[PDB]
DNA sequence: GCACGAATTAAGCAATTCGTAATCATGGTCAT
DNA sequence: ATGACCATGATTACGAATTGC
């Protein structure tokens, strides 16, 4: 993949009418001038060791563009095969509609809740096709919208085993993991009421709370898929409500991206225009 | 040169919004955050004789006022700074120019869209609450017909649904109605009268705290939101 | 509702002992540990107008400590408290009562079996030297007919033997042979001149602190041994 | 015993130097430090009567500030220490002789090689800025016919070259030049006016600190170059 | 140790010098810099390779004397 | 790796480097 | 006025990873 702004750039942008016009320009670049560069290059290579004959063969398998107009990057790098790119043309079939193409990213691992990728998606195609302001607005949009869903989706699994080592009168232990901490805590708070207890070896789902919880621990844990009981569901729930787990989950790969993308998803205002 | 204990109150007070600060020859001190969320000035009786970039302010302080107010503070021979008492001197370094984010050129704050007046028991009482209700966002805004101030807690509100907390400013004149919303960690005033020009232009703006020693600009949230 | 210096005191000290608090409509004031050791009742200076619910005290204490006296207290359109002075308005919401405990009915405590009388100063004393040698356990108990209070830690001196402090409350009437254990985990009061009235038949008792404005009362242990 | 308020502060300057003190009888108190870097000693006003060993005197101050000062303390019966005031009485334990570090009989210090005398503004200020500027020794020398103190920090030059901090004390009448050498870590005095005694043949040398109120004897150093 | 002290600076650097193996000149670091958890020798290997960009000599072969200052 | 094969030896860690927490000294500001 | 309490470096310890014999 070879950028090619700076051609861009020279012919001009406004000069072209659609999308189209800009796609068609990078299509015939290729072909009428890059091609023949290609061609020539690799016979170079087959003229330099004396080789038998000249068998490579190169064209534009994809071209990747931001939508005309808009203030959209078009396109970004996150490091060693990790891209996403706003493709409208692959292997000369012009797409009516951009194509998203992305590998790589954080957005297909299975530890995130289905509606985590799905927005983590829209923000891929926003900062590609869409402005900064569409980045910026989608994300508080996103933030108020995201716990508006239940709570056992989006807390995550963990395995939990030799909970004997880190246990002293449910209080966490030396370097007591976060599942751990989690189940003593709910051991602690329904002792006797009749629950099927918390073992090792069985997978727990556990999510986070707020600071000054009743239960007086930060965690909570219990079997995965189960329903833990209704005495402890409502405070549970009003006591994680717009919770910062999600800056473990969506705030941080959507920062590893932005950063690389060249822009910031929250607006840090500040006095910089009166220094200038 | 010559420092007085007014001055030195003055630069404590500059060193909580940057560790280090250039004090430039002449008599407008001023400096800015490190991120660029607020900056200060003052204007002091004491002149500066040359151009230093302290690194720890709160140690320099430190070991400045442990020595006679007529100490002298001038160059070392190493380009550090040589503070003498009538009896006795310390050598503190003095760091490269670089490493001290200034502001290179001092703000003329223009003209603002509004103009207000707060007493000094007001902030007092203000940080006082944002320290027990743990106020995290100040919403200066006009209610009723007068302007008034709003205390939320963006942690769990990210809406600022719940104004946990509420203070009348004073009376408003206009028909311009505004929410400037500032943070808390960014209200590095000291006590005392304050008087608060306010701007806002597009999604941005500022506001002056003028005082009868130094002043502070502060900018405005995203969440500020203005009506001319 | 009004509150005033001794009050807010007294309410810290009650916080000290229970974070939660019930405000019946009146001057009378009720609190009880969570395990319920220790009850406290306090009638205020002032007047109560309604029924509340307090989670969090010490931040309540922190907020009437730090507003003018004159501030009105009382209940927020929501049914939450509001704060609100001629200058200001604070807003604190109001916890479930099902979440918080609180007493049922206060305690008449009709007899006493033993009558004694502490001094504030020696009170005081008592405090320090136990929080200095880490007592954790008072046992009072009379000895050639004076009153006695020994210091005793438990966790070291299961067998009540090494005596670490020596309180000779007063002289003693009678052949009453008593001798009650109490753990410092739950008494704490102002300096004052106090009354206390021990009280325990068979395996159940408790004695009761009577203070010039407010009273207490601490469940004696079981192995307190009484001869009556 | 019966020990004064400026008594409590000396064997607090004593803990500070050394966590076990053993008071003998009379009105003379002494120490040194556990490693042996650091000897004090003071002519109290207070008479003591019997040999006592303290592992802790931290806690006996608090215990000996809750109670009155006129309060008696003595050898209790069971092999420990009783204090008695008008009112209380305490136990604390003893300790023995041999688990306790002490000298054995008192410092006769020679003749002194230099003498000096460092005030107490100027100590304390020494004392204070050692924080500031990171110091970790000192070196007490003659430059230009004056006595002087020099900070330098041991970490960032072990050859002790930096000058960080000077600060002068008089003209010094003599041609026997020397550059000394203290541990900042020993310096452990009351803030005060002190006589600074040097001495120092061959190898061996120490300071001694006499103070209106006790007398310090640090250590020297290996590398302090002297001759007389 | 004050003698060995004394003549530990005046002497030749390379009779001090830390003289090491360098096994994995590229398993910790990711890109010049030392990506992951990097063994004290091997920050050096990269800091040298680094600086010599351009400079006209033969980079780290594995194996070689060098030593980590 | 097809088709087995026919004989067989390296063990278990000492030490470093890093990250994260846990505990502990120490200062800034506040009710007093 | 004096420590109280909270926040911020030092110091210790152990899991985890890796290579050294």
């Amino acid at each position: 993949y070879v950028c090619v702004d700076k051609v861009i750039e020279k012919v001009g942008l406004d000069r072209f009418k659609e999308q189209n016009d800009l796609v068609e320009f990078m299509n015939q670049f290729g072909k009428k001038k890059m091609e023949p560069m290609i061609d020539v290059a690799y016979r170079e290579l087959c003229d330099y060791m004396n080789n038998r004959e000249h068998l490579m063969h190169m064209d534009r398998e994809a071209i990747s563009c931001p939508p005309l107009g808009s203030k959209g990057v078009g396109g970004f790098w996150k490091a060693k095969k990790r891209y996403a790119l706003n493709v409208y043309d692959m292997e000369d079939k012009r797409f009516a509609e951009p194509h998203l193409k992305i590998m790589g990213m954080e957005t297909q691992q299975s530890s995130t809740p289905k509606a985590v990728q799905e927005a983590l998606e829209e923000s891929i195609r926003r900062i590609l096709q869409e402005g900064e302001e569409s980045v910026q607005e989608y994300y508080k949009n996103f933030e108020k919208e995201y716990r508006q869903l239940d709570y056992k989706v989006i807390a995550e699994v963990k395995t939990a085993n030799d909970i004997a080592k880190y246990d002293d009168k449910g209080w966490p232990g030396f370097k007591c993991p976060f599942h751990i901490r989690g189940v003593l805590t709910y051991r602690r708070a329904v002792s006797g009421l009749g629950v099927a207890p918390i073992l090792d070896g069985n997978k727990v789902m556990v999510l986070p709370l707020r600071e000054g919880n009743p239960f007086g621990d930060k965690c909570i844990a219990w079997p995965s898929g189960t329903e833990l009981p209704k005495e402890i569901r409502s405070d549970v729930l009003s006591w994680i409500d717009h919770s910062t787990l999600f800056q473990k989950s969506f705030v941080k790969p959507l920062a590893g991206m932005c950063e690389s993308a060249g822009m910031d998803y929250e607006e840090k205002a500040s006095l910089d225009f009166l220094f200038g | 040169m010559k420092l007085s204990k007014d001055t030195t109150a003055l630069l404590k007070n500059f060193a909580t919004i940057n560790s280090g600060i250039m004090l430039k020859s002449g008599q407008f001190i001023m400096t800015r955050a490190v991120n660029g969320t607020t900056y200060a000035e003052a204007n002091i009786s004491d002149v500066i004789d040359f151009d230093v970039a302290i690194y720890d302010l709160n140690g320099f302080l430190g070991i400045l006022s442990l020595v006679n107010d007529d100490a002298e503070i001038s160059q070392s021979e190493d380009g550090n700074i040589k503070i003498a008492d009538a009896r006795s001197t310390i050598f503190w370094p003095a760091a490269d120019p670089s490493t001290v984010v200034a502001p290179n050129k001092p703000i003329p704050f223009p003209v603002a869209s509004a103009v207000t007046e707060i007493k000094a028991e007001d902030l007092q009482q203000l940080l006082r609450v944002s320290r027990g209700l743990q106020i995290d966002t100040i919403a200066i805004t006009v209610k009723e017909g007068k302007i008034v101030i709003n205390g939320f807690n963006k942690v769990e509100d990210s809406a600022l649904t719940r104004v946990k907390y509420s203070l009348t400013l004073g009376d408003y004149d206009g028909e311009n109605t505004f929410n400037f919303i500032i943070n808390m960690a960014n209200m590095k005033m000291q006590p005392g009268n304050y008087k608060l020009l306010l701007w806002a232009k597009g999604k941005q703006g500022a506001a002056k705290f003028e005082g009868e020693h130094a002043n502070y600009v502060v900018a405005l949230e995203a969440d500020s939101t203005h009506d001319f």
